[PDB]
This record gives C-alpha cells, structure tokens and sequence, in this order.
C-alpha cells in the first residue's frame, strides 16, 4: 500500500540516516524497554542494563534489516521472508508490540534529525514501517 | 497514575520550558497529516488539502494551543485526572462521537514532537515518564464514555 | 498476506454462501447499526428502521463487492481501486469501523452456516476480510 | 455499565441455557487458532501445532471452562465489575504481562461462538446487549493496570 511518492520519501529519508541506522535501532530499542516494560518478556536472555553491549549488538541487527527493506520496497514479502518466519512462526510475537517499536523508532529520528523530519516524511515513514510490521507478522505458510 | 517522586520532579521541570503556541500547533498538524481520517472532524477549519495548507492554517495553530493547555492541566493534577477531564470526556464521547483510539495517537505524536524539539535532553528515561503521563490523560478522556 | 491455503478456504467458503451474499450483507449491516451506534453517523440520509428497503439495497451493494474480491484475491488493490477512493478519499471512514463490520459479518455467517463455519475457515475469512479492510483504507494516491 | 431493565432480563435469560464446558472450550480454541500469537502464553499446555491438536487438547477444554465461569460472575454482578475482577486484573497485568487488546479479542470470539450455537434466537438486538456486557469485563480487567 505504498504510493509512488511514499517510496521516494522513504529512499531519501533513509539516505539521511546513512550509517547511524545501527546506532538508532539500538537507542530506539532502549526507549521501548523503558516505556513499554511488557516487552522485556521477549528478551529474558539479554542484559537490559543501560550500557548493554547486547542491545547495541541487536540494535545493529535491526537497523540493518531495515536498510535492507528500503532497497526492496517493491517486494518486501520476498526480502523479509525469513524474518517473517522467525517473528511469526517461531517467536510468535504479539503484533501490538510492533506498533510500539515503530513509535519508539520514529521518536529517535525526531531527536536526531529535527530538521529533516518534516510532516510529509513522517507520514511516509509511518506507512513504510506499517508495511514491514504487516509482513513480519503474517503466517503465509 | 503517579510515576514517582524523582521522576515527577523532572516531568514538571520540562513543562516549564515547553512553548505552548508552537508545540501544540505542530502536534495537531502532525496528526491531521499522518492519520488523514481525523481531518473529518475539522472541516470547518477550511483547507487541509496538503501538509503546507495544514501547518500554515490559523485555526489549527489556535486550537492546537488549547489542546496543549489542557495537557498541562493534567501534567499538574496527576492525582485527579478523572475529574479534571470529566467534562471534556462528555464532549468527545456522546457529543462528537470520537473513537478513543485517537486520544492514543495525539498522545504519541505529542511525544514525537517533544523529542524533535528538546533533542538529546529528552532522554529515554524522561520519555518513559511522559509515556504514562500521557496514557493517563488518554484514559481519563475515555472514562465517562458508557 | 494471504497464504495458499487461505485462498482455497476463502474461494470454497464463499461458494457455500452462494447467492445469499446480498441477504447476508444486509443482516450483517443491521447487526452493526444496533451494536455499534457510533456508525449511524456515516448514514444520516438512510432509513435505519428494521425493515428498511434502503439497507437491504445497500446490503446487496456490499455483498456483491465481496464476491468480486473473492474472484481477484491475487490483486485486491487492482479490483477495489475505486471503492478504496470512495471510502478513503471521499468518505474518510475511520478504519476502526471496518473491524466492526467484519466482526458482524462473521457473526452472520455463524448463524446461517453453523456446520461449515469450521475454526480453520474462521481464521482464513478473518484474514481475507482484514486484507480488504486494509485496501479500502489506504490512500495510495 | 447497566444495559437496561428489559435488556438485562433477556441477557440472564440466555446464560441459563449456556453450557459452560463446551462454550468455553471452543472459545479458547478458537482464540489460539485465529490469533496464533496468544499460543505463546500457554506453552505448558503441550501441542498446539494445528487446529485439530488444539480443539482436542484437555488443558484447553479445562482452562476454557474456568474462563467461561469467570464471565458468568460478571454477567451477574454487572454493577461491580471493577471489584469482581480486581484480583484477575492483577494477575493478567503485572504478573503475566498480557496486552489488553487480547481481552478484546477473546470477548468477540466468545460472541461469535454464542452466535453459532444459538442460531436464529441470537437476534441482532440480543447480540447488542452482549456486546457491552462483554466490553465491560474487558475494561474491568485492564483497570488495575498502571
Ligand atoms: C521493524 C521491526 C523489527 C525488525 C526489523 C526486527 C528484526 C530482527 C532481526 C534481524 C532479528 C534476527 C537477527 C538474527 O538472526 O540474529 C530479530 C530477532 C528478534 N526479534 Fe525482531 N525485529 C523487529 C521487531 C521486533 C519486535 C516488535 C519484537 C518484539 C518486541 C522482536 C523480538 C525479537 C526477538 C526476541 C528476537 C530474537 C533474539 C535472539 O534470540 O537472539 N522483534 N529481529
Ligand atoms: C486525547 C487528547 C485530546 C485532548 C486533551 C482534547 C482536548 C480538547 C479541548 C481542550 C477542546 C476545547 C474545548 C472548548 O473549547 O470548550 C477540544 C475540542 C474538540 N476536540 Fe479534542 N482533544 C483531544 C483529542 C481529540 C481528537 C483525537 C479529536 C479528533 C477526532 C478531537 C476533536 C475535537 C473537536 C472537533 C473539538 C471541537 C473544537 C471547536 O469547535 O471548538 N479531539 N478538544
Ligand atoms: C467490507 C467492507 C466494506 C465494503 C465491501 C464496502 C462496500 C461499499 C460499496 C460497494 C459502496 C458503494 C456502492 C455504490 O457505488 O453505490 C459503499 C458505499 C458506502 N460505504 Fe461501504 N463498504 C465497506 C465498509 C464500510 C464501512 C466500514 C463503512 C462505515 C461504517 C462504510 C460506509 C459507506 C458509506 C457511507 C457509503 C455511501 C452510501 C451512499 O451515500 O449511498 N462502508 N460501500
Ligand atoms: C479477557 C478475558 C479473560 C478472562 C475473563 C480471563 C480469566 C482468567 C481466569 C479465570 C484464570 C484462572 C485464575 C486461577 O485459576 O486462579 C486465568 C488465567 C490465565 N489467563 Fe486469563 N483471562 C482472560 C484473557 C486472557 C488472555 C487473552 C490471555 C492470553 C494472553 C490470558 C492468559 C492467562 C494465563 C496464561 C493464565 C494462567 C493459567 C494457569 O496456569 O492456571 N488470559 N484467566
């Protein structure tokens, strides 16, 4: 459900993120673990302390996956097909948790790119994120 | 829904530096743009065609300020949220017929905006405080529903 | 996000509905107007009385649109592109109302095909309905 | 959240014919199948691989019965839902950490099931009553959250 100009907005917005994707996914995660504690449930084996090298580590995992989807918007089901199986078949994550991480991710970007985070870029990124949230939670097997 | 003694002190300490007229005007505009179906409740405001028409609209800057003022009246009376929003509840429920999921939205956008404005001082810990001091207002507003 | 076996379930489930689609959309509507009054808002020009020939009329409109989408699951964005513009661009219906009509629609089917409404058919129809709810509320223009 | 005098009489009049053991066991199974992510809270129940394993599972039939019994305790004390679910609230919130949107789901499935069972006697009007007498239970359960 991504329009033509949503795509352009996305591709361009993510180029401004550049190489901090990793950094951002790590901070976006930390914000979620403090604001929505119900999520520390899917991470019992992790060290959720503030300077956790495990979170920084996972954050990277997350940021990279996104940059991956940005380069394949015309077929997100084809490029995330494995992450979809992990989060929907194996982990069985509640889809409501996806709206939360997306929200915390958007809160991070506002803090770091206050001048590029224009209302129009906000509308596109929110939709792009929703597409990704839909794919990852669909058991099409 | 009290947060804590140390937390709370920091919550009111931020609201002092909050610039009403602008913070609230960008929060409403952000909502009309991102979730375009809420535009339906403000047709009498005029032209909301695109993000440029909406941000520069006077009625939106005006109304946005009042909504922001209303939050402040909550950021202070954290102990009496269900009596401080008693009337508003009645307006948004049986009168306007607004769905409660929207109270949610405006709440988070208000936060995404506070982030863009205060930068690195809006620490993940502070954001956590605001996340409840926002969720409580969202709930008070849905109380006098049934 | 419709799997392979969800499609088959749907096509087959809707063949059992047969020619009562019209009838069902009418009753599914009536159930919504009584259980979720907030919806009488999008219908001020209608006669919402119990035997309303306006609702029976619209019901048909709705049932037919569905049978239409059942025959084009492999491209719902292509076949409902006009209904998507009417409900998202012109009417600006709140998406939460879609979950309600879908729920009332599923309640109708249970009442009329208690023996075909197997749990597996329930899971597929719910998803199929959600796909349709997503399309109709997406402004890809 | 009182419905009415005439309504209420019809609501309790249906619950008499409600067969606990079966109604509740199909409602839980229906939830585990349709929204498969809730399966995560019941791993100790064993095999939930497919709809056949789930419907025939004993723990599910058992637990389903208790949840149904809990509703009945609500269908009667409609006046004290927030004190009748006071403890359960505490169990599902701070202990289990269940999201409140699920209380919603189970509620509607409980209804889709009551429809399949009573057929044409489950009139749209009756369904309307149950729709609130369900939403209230869903809200009581989320109260002692914060
Ligand atoms: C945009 C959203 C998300 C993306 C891009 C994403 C991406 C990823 C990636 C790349 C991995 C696997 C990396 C590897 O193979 O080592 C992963 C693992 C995981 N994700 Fe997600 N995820 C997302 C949201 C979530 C959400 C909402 C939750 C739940 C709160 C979640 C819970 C997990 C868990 C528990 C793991 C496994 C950790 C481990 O055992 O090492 N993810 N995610
Ligand atoms: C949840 C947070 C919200 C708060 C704190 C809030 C607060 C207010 C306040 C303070 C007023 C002014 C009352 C007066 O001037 O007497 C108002 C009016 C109104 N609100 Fe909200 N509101 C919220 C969300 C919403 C949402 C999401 C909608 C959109 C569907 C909505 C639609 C309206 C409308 C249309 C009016 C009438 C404005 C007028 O003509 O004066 N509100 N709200
Ligand atoms: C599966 C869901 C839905 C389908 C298949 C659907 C289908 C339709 C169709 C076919 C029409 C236009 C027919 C024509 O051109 O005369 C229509 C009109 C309309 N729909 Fe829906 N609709 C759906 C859900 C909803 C919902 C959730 C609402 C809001 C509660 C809604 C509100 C309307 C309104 C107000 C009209 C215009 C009535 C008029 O002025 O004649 N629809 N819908
Ligand atoms: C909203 C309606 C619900 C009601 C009325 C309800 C009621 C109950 C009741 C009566 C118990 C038994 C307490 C005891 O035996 O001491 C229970 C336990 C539990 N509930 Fe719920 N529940 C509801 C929804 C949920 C949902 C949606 C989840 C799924 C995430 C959930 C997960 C559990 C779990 C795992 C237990 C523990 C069972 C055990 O080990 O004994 N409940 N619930």
């Amino acid at each position: 459900v991504l329009s033509a100009a949503d795509k352009t907005n996305v591709k361009a917005a993510w180029s401004k993120v550049g190489g901090h994707a990793g950094e951002y996914g790590a901070e976006a995660l930390e914000r979620m673990f403090l604001g929505f504690p119900t999520t520390k449930t899917y991470f019992p084996h992790f060290d959720l302390s503030h300077g956790s090298a495990q979170v920084k580590a996972h954050g990277k995992k997350v940021g990279d996956a996104l940059t991956l989807a940005v380069g394949h918007l015309d077929d997100l089901p084809g490029a995330l097909s494995d992450l979809s199986n992990l989060h929907a078949h194996k982990l069985r994550v509640d889809p409501v948790n996806f709206k939360l991480l997306s929200h915390c991710l958007l809160s991070t970007l506002a803090v770091h790119l206050p001048n590029d985070f224009t209302p129009a870029v906000h509308a596109s990124l929110d939709k792009f994120l929703s597409s990704v949230s839909t794919v990852l939670t669909s058991k099409y097997r | 829904v009290q947060l804590s003694g140390e937390e709370k002190a920091a919550v009111l300490a931020l609201w002092d530096k909050v610039n009403e007229e602008e913070v609230g005007g960008e929060a409403l505009g952000r909502l009309l743009v991102v979730y375009p179906w809420t535009q339906r409740f403000f047709d009498s405001f005029g032209d909301l065609s695109n993000p440029g028409a909406v941000m520069g609209n006077p009625k939106v800057k005006a109304h946005g300020k009042k909504v922001l003022h209303s939050f402040g009246e909550g950021v202070h009376h954290l102990d009496n949220l269900k009596g401080t929003f008693a009337a508003l509840s009645e307006l948004h429920c049986d009168k306007l017929h607004v769905d409660p999921e929207n109270f949610r939205l405006l709440g988070n956008v208000l936060v995404v905006v506070l982030a863009r404005h205060f930068g690195k001082d809006f620490t993940p810990e502070l954001q956590a405080s605001y996340q409840k001091v926002v969720a409580g207002v969202a709930n008070a507003l849905a109380h006098k529903y049934h």
